[PDB]
């Protein structure tokens, strides 16, 4: 029967390939194995095409399911660590460290993410959900000599196991409030009577579902693991670690929690009017490119949770083609500010103002990154926000979109003022690159992945919305698999 | 002056308090990786006096 | 002769909850640090009471065995006689963490009294090495392969995090514009 | 409900025992009239090792004890827990952990 | 002993690791301190395993994941602490606030 985590055990060959390959070769190894980990990757995406049309079983004595959703997020999770090994190739490879050790730690939070989107049992879900989080602690602070690294990857320690026992605790009562039944479908018929000790299950669990996401109570690691990790871990924990937290958060509270439902469509309303709020006006007063970065995947977050408190076959829906083209924006954001940091060091604002003289495929690149993450047309993020609304109107939720409006323009200001401060200052107004760009090149060691990992994202954040039929129909067929 | 201080006055008062709604809650976060963990245990506290009424 | 199993379970739930203090209270880390084999002893004490064998076998060789002496070894690394006692560092913000705390417990005691738990009335443990091995290979099987890769990716994380760097520490290894070694090309700047 | 049995002497082995030292030395107590420890991260480095490895024997007694009653699909589930974690010892030798 | 009994256990030794969690000043307290929660969770799922669901154990299984989990993240957590201490000297949590705002 285990023929449905095929896309799964293609990575766990794949993580041991590019690690035996660090032992035996050491460090002229990173040459070739870069590309040996695309080919898992990209194996493990086209073999889901064979099980998208298989009849969605649920292999492994029920611990795993393999439906539409969960063939869906096992999709985008594996790609966000697709675009991630095509930048790091030369980033983490510039600053000293063994590349071959970097992706054995990265395809493990992939297989880890892997098997949160389809896990079925209570003790199947938190092994998955701590091996992308055990994972995600030693990528933060690989650096391990920059004295901000250090300080980023001890404030999500402190944190993930923090919220990690918060999950385990709403795990082990919801062991405990039906007779047994560690599986997920086993607990909805045997509890239904909403009284007290499962809304205590219920609270303890989405304090780790809504971690993984960061909503706004639960943001505080955000800011400050993003300025301090290194650039291509951030470009996974904020497409790769959100959509496996936004697949749990579909997982568990449809099929756990279908008795109570009044109370996690509001909890996460309330996740949901907040953190539109300090994700979009915290952005503002920031400096940082990562940093920036970081306050807007706060409230990104915001603004795909209102296609999840509708409830409707078009509301989660809705969610699922945000995050397919939120892929396609932040890897191409942070590829970018990767792009940026790699010539000149200080990848920060105030010291883009003076390009599109000087590497124009990046201010290009860039801006239709950053644009679209507002909301202009006809770029991708103008498209997912209009199903987004779209799907909010049609079921009750008037007031959901529109703090999802007033805040969408305040999000605004502050792409712009990057975009700003890149096409519009003048050659008498430019502080670093003033004759001190690199003289780009695109053939030194890895720096020919970024170039086709910028394209082929800009690319597909242009097209995504006027090309949106085929995806739209890919999104919506994956849907009828949610109670 | 009236239009360049009173119509125009307002607009630019829009900007200005939530320019400072952004220079308010960017002191929420103040490192302290402690203090990020109340917060994350209040509103557990919260939550289940919210949803049980 | 069920009278002593009363007594052995209150003596043991007052073995943890001193020591717990102890892990947390105490002034001294190292007396802090041996303490917390009192917990991982006296909880796998409790495991026996309730039924549980092999689980409180399973604990003291990984608790008290592996990780309390990893937490030992990790505090005879650091202990650098600096202590600077600023204890009004800044605010009274260590009665505030008691408030959320003694809420938390509040509301869990709430939670347990009131709600109708179904506890059966069958003998429980028929060898429960086989009906715990039986599940590792039939039910539980891809939470215990996946045991097997979050502990090789905690092997290759721990070590490159904890290691030496006397392979080389001055290694200028190339340049667009300046990096330091093992370190984020993102140099730190204020505007 | 306590269907353990076997651990009735248990608790009684495990005060006399205790009382061994504290009435010995009890016994004993009516007769008798530039401290730098250099930071060097190997007692660190010996000690991660044996937790991944203190972790995969427990992992594998279930197995050893109901391995003749299992057959042989459990013996190839479980070669992958062992196979990869000797990918785990092959690590620790060559990036010089454990070297002392 | 009832089940009764070692729930008000758990959910006592759950608030002493959340208020090492909070207030405690080392950095390797808070490890300690993290520890305590990762038994609560395990002295609830034995406890919940032998009163309810005693013929087939499906929590003392559940308890073993978990021993596994907080020994390989605590293994992870002090190779960080560890990290610290090589470029800050001091282990102090009121001296990691340089990520501020």
């Amino acid at each position: 029967n285990a023929g449905t985590i095929l896309p799964e055990t293609i990575l766990i060959v794949t993580l041991l390939v590019v690690l035996l390959a660090d032992l035996i070769q050491g460090r002229q190894a990173d040459r070739w194995t870069p590309y040996f980990a695309i080919v898992g990757l990209g194996g493990a995406i086209a073999t889901m095409i064979p099980l998208w049309t298989q009849p969605a079983t649920i292999s492994f004595f029920g611990s795993f399911i393999s439906d539409h959703l969960s063939l869906f997020f096992r999709g985008l999770i594996a790609l966000s660590a697709l675009g991630t090994i095509l930048m790091s190739i030369r980033y983490v490879e510039q600053t000293g460290s063994s590349l071959g050790e970097f992706m054995t730690i990265l395809l493990t939070a992939t297989v880890g993410g892997m098997f949160i989107a389809g896990a079925q049992e209570l003790v199947f879900i938190f092994v998955a959900l701590e091996t992308l989080s055990i994972a995600s602690y030693l990528l933060t602070g690989y650096t391990k000599r920059d004295s901000r690294s250090n300080e980023a990857a001890l404030k999500y320690l402190l944190i993930g196991a923090a919220s990690s026992a918060i999950f385990l605790y709403g795990s082990s009562l919801l062991y405990g409030l039906s007779g047994g039944h560690t599986q997920l479908p086993a607990i909805a018929q045997a509890l239904s009577s909403e009284s007290l000790g499962l809304v205590v299950a219920l609270v303890f669990v989405i304090a780790g579902i809504s971690f993984k996401i960061s909503a706004v109570p639960f943001h505080q690691w955000t800011p400050d693991v993003y300025e301090g990790a290194p650039t291509p871990v951030v470009a996974f924990l904020s497409v790769g670690s959100k959509a496996a937290g936004f697949a749990l958060a579909i997982r568990f509270l449809t099929l756990a929690f279908p008795s109570v439902t009044d109370q996690w469509q509001l909890i996460f309303t309330v996740l949901a009017i907040l953190s539109m709020i300090l994700g979009n006006v915290v952005a503002l007063a920031q400096t940082s490119m990562k940093r920036m970065l970081a306050y807007s995947s706060i409230g990104q977050a915001g603004f795909v949770m209102i296609g999840f408190v509708v409830g409707t076959e078009a509301g989660y829906a809705s969610m699922l083609f945000y995050l397919l083209v939120y892929l396609f924006m932040n890897l191409g954001a942070f590829t970018c500010v990767i792009l940026f940091s790699l010539r000149t060091g200080t990848d920060q604002i105030s010291e883009y103002a003076g390009l599109y003289q000087k590497d124009p495929l990046l201010t290009l690149g860039l801006s239709l990154c950053l644009l679209s993450l507002g909301g202009i047309p006809p770029l991708a993020g103008f498209f997912g926000k209009i199903y987004l609304f779209w799907a909010g109107w049609q079921a009750g939720a008037y007031g959901l979109v529109l703090l999802g409006l007033l805040t969408s323009v305040i999000s605004i200001y502050y792409y712009i003022r990057v975009v700003k401060m890149m096409v519009v200052k003048e050659p008498q107004e430019m502080s670093e690159a003033v004759r001190n760009y690199p003289e780009v090149s695109w053939s030194s060691f890895g720096l020919r992945p970024l170039q086709v990992g910028l394209v082929m994202t800009v690319i597909a954040t242009s097209l995504a919305g006027i090309l949106a039929n085929p995806l739209f129909n890919l999104v919506n067929t994956a849907v009828w698999d949610v109670p | 002056e009236v239009d360049y201080n009173v119509v125009d006055g307002v607009v630019n008062l829009t900007g200005f308090v939530t320019m400072v709604t952004g220079e308010g809650l960017k002191y929420l976060q103040n490192g302290r990786a402690q203090f990020y963990a109340l917060i994350v245990l209040l509103a557990v506290l919260g939550f289940v006096i919210f949803s049980v009424q | 002769a069920t009278l002593t199993q009363t007594i052995t379970f209150f003596a043991l739930a007052a073995a943890v909850i001193i020591a717990a203090l102890g892990v947390v209270l105490l002034d001294n880390v190292v007396y802090s640090a041996f303490l917390l084999g009192g917990v991982f002893l006296s909880i796998a004490g409790l495991y026996i009471l309730m039924n549980a064998d092999f689980v409180s076998a399973a604990q003291i060789l990984i608790y008290v065995g592996a990780v309390n002496v990893l937490i030992l070894f990790a505090i005879m690394l650091v202990n650098k006689r600096e202590t600077y006692t600023p204890v009004p560092g800044r605010w009274l913000r260590q009665g505030g963490a008691a408030v959320v705390s003694l809420g938390v417990f509040a509301l869990l005691t709430k939670m347990i009294l009131q709600t109708p738990w179904q506890l059966s009335s069958v003998p429980p443990t028929p060898d429960s090495i086989t009906t715990i091995g039986q599940h590792f290979f039939s039910d539980f099987l891809l939470p215990f392969e996946l045991a097997s890769v979050l502990l090789l990716m905690a092997l290759i994380g721990a070590v490159v995090l904890a290691r030496r760097e006397l392979v080389l520490e001055p290694e200028p290894i190339l340049g667009e514009e300046v990096v330091p070694p093992l370190e984020l090309p993102e140099r730190p700047r204020e505007p | 409900v306590f269907v353990l049995s076997g651990y009735e002497y248990f608790l009684g082995f495990l005060i006399i025992c205790s009382l061994v030292p504290v009435l010995a030395l009890a016994a004993s107590a009516l007769l008798r009239p530039g401290a730098w420890i250099q930071f060097n991260v190997r007692y660190y480095m010996f000690a991660l090792v044996f937790v991944i490895f203190d972790v995969e024997t427990v992992f594998l007694y279930p197995w050893a004890v109901a391995f003749h009653q299992l057959g042989l699909l459990a013996f190839i589930e479980a070669l992958i827990f062992i196979a990869i974690l000797v990918v785990a010892l092959v690590y620790a030798w060559r990036k010089r952990a454990l070297e002392w | 002993m009832q089940l009764t009994y070692v729930l008000i256990l758990a959910a006592l030794l759950f608030c002493i690791g959340i208020y090492g969690l909070v207030t405690s000043r080392n950095a390797v307290r808070v490890l300690m301190s993290i520890e305590l929660l990762l038994n609560a969770v395990n002295l609830n799922l034995i406890g919940f395993a032998n009163y309810l669901d005693g013929q087939q154990i499906k929590g003392q299984v559940f308890a073993v994941f978990v021993i596994t989990v907080a020994a390989a993240e605590a293994a992870v957590g002090l190779a960080i602490i560890l990290a610290i201490y090589r470029n800050r000297d001091t282990v102090d949590m009121e001296k990691f606030n340089l990520l501020k705002w």
